[PDB]
RNA sequence: AAAUUGAAGAGUUUGAUCAUGGCUCAGAUUGAACGCUGGCGGCAGGCCUAACACAUGCAAGUCGAACGGUAACAGGAAGAAGCUUGCUUCUUUGCUGACGAGUGGCGGACGGGUGAGUAAUGUCUGGGAAACUGCCUGAUGGAGGGGGAUAACUACUGGAAACGGUAGCUAAUACCGCAUAACGUCGCAAGACCAAAGAGGGGGACCUUCGGGCCUCUUGCCAUCGGAUGUGCCCAGAUGGGAUUAGCUAGUAGGUGGGGUAACGGCUCACCUAGGCGACGAUCCCUAGCUGGUCUGAGAGGAUGACCAGCCACACUGGAACUGAGACACGGUCCAGACUCCUACGGGAGGCAGCAGUGGGGAAUAUUGCACAAUGGGCGCAAGCCUGAUGCAGCCAUGCCGCGUGUAUGAAGAAGGCCUUCGGGUUGUAAAGUACUUUCAGCGGGGAGGAAGGGAGUAAAGUUAAUACCUUUGCUCAUUGACGUUACCCGCAGAAGAAGCACCGGCUAACUCCGUGCCAGCAGCCGCGGUAAUACGGAGGGUGCAAGCGUUAAUCGGAAUUACUGGGCGUAAAGCGCACGCAGGCGGUUUGUUAAGUCAGAUGUGAAAUCCCCGGGCUCAACCUGGGAACUGCAUCUGAUACUGGCAA
């Protein structure tokens, strides 16, 4: 029961770090439309176990570094 | 402020009696009712329906006394009040302590009832009151002073009173120079002649 | 040191205080943290010139928060019924 | 300086900062010392500077000069970087 | 139970009509300004421009219950007194009450003001961990024994001053060791180490070196774990315009290891990876403090953030650091620069965007007033001191509200003015006259409330050996208000001291006459005036408001005229010249599952103030105030599975 994020992953060329897209259905407040603004994070990577386009799972935890903030927890759907 | 003009222009004005004058004599007998104060009197004016909701208000306004500022304020209130926003005027018009005082008997004309109670001569539950739109409430009672109970105009007043009708919603006592404030006024306890639909559009212009 | 006092609120010359706990560092009329009770001094009768919260006064008496002399003289005079 | 209180003040502050980096120039002297023999390779000399450096380090902690999360971590690291000898 | 109840259009394109479309107006507001006029009172408001420059007076001081000391003052034990035999001299004397100056503790980072800068290091909402925290409060313990010197002071001396220098003495809760070391720091552990300060009141003798020892009470000091409050940091979303700003970034993104901050962190350093942000708008330019809120609008919305409250930035300008629990500090300290001031020419002092006030700018915004008598804040055990915070007074019709400037009768329809067809009508019950009332203003007198506390005592309880000292509880006594000649109430006489502004062709309610002649002129639009102008100027009359009335500037509405609710693209403006196609937007049908969007409930929060509802109190109202609703939101949990979306078939 603790609060996290699943997004997808677009880089890993940081050393033992990645960054996570996390998505979401957020509806407009003029128009009453649902669109999708997206956010970018840093996340920590220790052993390096995400990769390109896979499915993770973060958590928030103390800044690592100047923009690091999350930590992963799990990865799930390890598409290729 | 308070309209120290003549009477009888403003009665000849909205074309029909606005009663601000005693009643021992009719209007005919005092002025020519019938025919608009000025070099261009003696024809009907035609007006249109702004005018005639000017009429109907200004009509309204001179009997009661108010002036815009203070009867804006009236039909905010009513307006705000639930119900009927013309009725609820009407009613809150009618709770004014000078017309109070005027439907009971104790002031010949509205405008002698405002004199006394600005030189404090009714005091309400026992408490003097020196404004002339303070709001009566139900089973309140309005008494003359000792001070003042001695006055041939108070006692010509109820005099008259006799001669007019009497409010249902109201009670006096003409010895004690007392009455009372039963209950609010209805619409139905009211003239007919006064179509205050015309004052909610005009407002709401 | 964090303090129960009475902000001063009303029109001139007809004073209305409400019994509130606040840091001493602010201001009178600015910044509290919890309203507990008024008081009007030139109230009539029939008519509640104090509604303090015992209760409440007691939890931070409790924690640290100390009483004026005129917030003491109320709690006494509540107290005296 | 038109506040008497400020005049006072002002040399409050310039004896009591004399004072204070006597002291504060004093401990990071051993501080410095600790951290010439931890380099040179001995064991034992940066060990005795250590025990030299400490109690002066905890007395202006408990003065109030520095802080005892300071002194805590200056210790730490010392201690550290010696037991890699 | 209640918490809402909310929608008007008109004029003008044209010989005439319809449609689209532009302009203007009736409306509601301002921290508003100008013209005319001007009775009062109550609650509110008052440099929006030059964050331009400031003369002058105040704005942060307090503690003798921290310690040396008495420069002033009064109360003296004693004695030198002129002697009057008690005293109107006067050395000396800190012993006493108190205290200039000084050391020291605290306060100065709160309170107050401004919005230049900042479009994000800021603000709001909702989550957190990696931190600190004086004064406040709970608990566990300790509180031992020493020292060298500095002020103030004395002597000399530099300098015009500001400001210092040299030689010497002394005090403490100032300073430094030092003694111990725990649930404190370090480390896997063993083990190492860090603290204090005392002060005041009263008493029985065991003691006294006659100062005090000794006992009790209060207060104060140090360590640790806590609590509350406050502060620092991080993430997510939201918070202006410009693409005629499309490429930015090398401490830059990350990692390893040192250093550093109260704390995490390129915060910093050495090295290694070439990454990171950006079309969901990076970077750059312009403007702008933000929010709760305010105005308009029924409503979604638009504009804005003055006064009340919360957050941030700043204190002549640009940087810096110390003391300090807490500033990189409005009235604290260095240095550089401009502007003033003193000068003996070597040299020095100052920062009203604090409260009043000056000059200048501008259309424009106030009194160098009283008081700490209340609520607060700082100091002090307390009394008590300071407080331009605050409470109040002064000016301004700038806004809101209330009252009055008389009521009734009063036709000979007086006189006069104006119009006229010359009969008359209008001003007109209006005035005069007649009886009455006197609110407000003025005079006299009475008179609440904002005052709770504090002091002096007394009795009891606690307290201790103790009826001593101290705390609490009651009771008694003389008191403590700037406002204030208070609010408020009662008599005096007399209608007496109190009404003006705009408009009258239509929009829009209200017409006649006289002077003029496309001249003078009005104007918001249509427009009027070229000899009968209801449109110019004046008079009469009338209408709308009212101590205000008009004009001007700004916002919204009407403007469905930026249309999410709520519009259009054949001919008024609007379909790319036509195709392919990435991102993106949308998506046929069935089942199962997940439960993200969506739907229901619950919890936390969404500050207070403000709007609204029900009431209450200032003689009503404005105004204040009690409770509630609301703050459409956000986060979490419990579930529902019809629809969209994720997955499989
Ligand atoms: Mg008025
Ligand atoms: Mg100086
Ligand atoms: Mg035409
Ligand atoms: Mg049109
Ligand atoms: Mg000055
Ligand atoms: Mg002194
Ligand atoms: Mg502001
Ligand atoms: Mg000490
Ligand atoms: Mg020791
Ligand atoms: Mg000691
Ligand atoms: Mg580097
Ligand atoms: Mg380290
Ligand atoms: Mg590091
Ligand atoms: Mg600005
Ligand atoms: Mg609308
Ligand atoms: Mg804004
Ligand atoms: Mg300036
Ligand atoms: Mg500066
Ligand atoms: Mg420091
Ligand atoms: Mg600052
Ligand atoms: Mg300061
Ligand atoms: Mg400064
Ligand atoms: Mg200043
Ligand atoms: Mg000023
Ligand atoms: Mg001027
Ligand atoms: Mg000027
Ligand atoms: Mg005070
Ligand atoms: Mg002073
Ligand atoms: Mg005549
Ligand atoms: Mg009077
Ligand atoms: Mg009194
Ligand atoms: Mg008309
Ligand atoms: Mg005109
Ligand atoms: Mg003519
Ligand atoms: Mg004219
Ligand atoms: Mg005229
Ligand atoms: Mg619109
Ligand atoms: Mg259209
Ligand atoms: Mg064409
Ligand atoms: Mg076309
Ligand atoms: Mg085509
Ligand atoms: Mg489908
Ligand atoms: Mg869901
Ligand atoms: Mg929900
Ligand atoms: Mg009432
Ligand atoms: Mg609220
Ligand atoms: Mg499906
Ligand atoms: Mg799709």
């Amino acid at each position: 029961k603790i609060r996290t994020l699943q997004g997808r992953v677009v880089s890993d060329k940081m050393e033992k770090s990645i960054v996570v897209a996390i998505e979401r259905f957020v509806k407009h407040p003029i128009y009453g439309k649902f669109i999708k603004r997206t956010t970018k994070l840093h996340v920590h990577d220790e052993n390096n176990e995400c990769g390109i386009g896979d499915v993770v799972e973060i958590r928030e935890c103390r800044p690592l570094s100047k923009t690091k903030s999350w930590t992963l927890v799990r990865v799930v759907e390890k598409a290729v | 402020a308070r309209y120290l003009g003549p009477k009888l222009k403003l009665s000849r004005r909205e074309g029909t009696d606005l009663f601000l004058k005693s009643g021992v004599r009719a209007i005919d007998t005092k002025c020519k009712i019938e025919q608009a104060p000025g070099q261009h009197g003696a024809r009907k004016p035609r007006l249109s329906d702004y005018g005639v909701q000017l009429r109907e208000k200004q009509k309204v306004r001179r009997i009661y006394g108010v002036l815009e500022r203070q009867f804006r304020n009236y039909y905010k209130e009513a307006a705000r009040l639930k119900g009927n926003t013309g009725e609820n005027l009407l009613a809150l018009l009618e709770g004014r302590l000078d017309n109070v005082v005027y439907r009971m008997g104790f002031g010949a004309t509205r405008a002698e009832a405002r004199q006394l109670v600005s030189h404090k001569a009714i005091m309400v539950n026992g408490r003097v009151v020196n404004i002339a739109s303070y709001q009566v409430s139900p089973n309140d009672v309005v008494s003359i002073r000792e001070k003042a109970k001695k006055q041939s105009r108070v006692k010509a007043a109820l005099e008259l009173a006799e001669q007019r009708e009497k409010p249902t919603w109201l009670e006096v006592d003409a010895g004690k120079m007392e009455g009372t404030f039963k209950r609010k006024p209805e619409r139905s306890d009211l003239s007919a002649d006064i179509n205050e639909h015309l004052i909610v559009e005009l407002y709401s212009k | 040191m964090v303090t129960i006092r009475l902000a001063r609120h009303g029109a001139k010359k007809r004073p209305f205080y409400q019994v509130v706990v606040a840091d001493s560092r602010n201001a009178r009329n600015g910044r509290f943290i919890e309203r507990v009770g008024f008081f009007n001094p030139i109230a009539s009768e029939k008519e509640e010139g104090t509604r303090l919260d015992l209760d409440r006064i007691a939890h931070w008496v409790g924690q640290g928060a100390t009483i004026s002399d005129r917030v003491a003289a109320l709690i006494k005079e509540v107290n005296k019924a | 300086a038109n506040i008497k209180s400020a005049k006072k003040r002002a040399i409050q502050s310039e004896k009591a900062r004399k004072h204070n980096a006597s002291r504060r120039s004093m401990m990071r002297t051993f501080i410095k010392k600790v951290y010439a023999a931890i380099e040179a390779g001995d064991k034992a000399a940066a060990q005795k500077a250590f025990n030299e450096m400490q109690p002066i380090v905890d007395r202006q902690a408990a003065k109030g000069l520095i802080h005892k999360n300071k002194a805590a971590r200056h210790k730490a690291n010392l201690t550290a970087q010696i037991n890699k000898l």
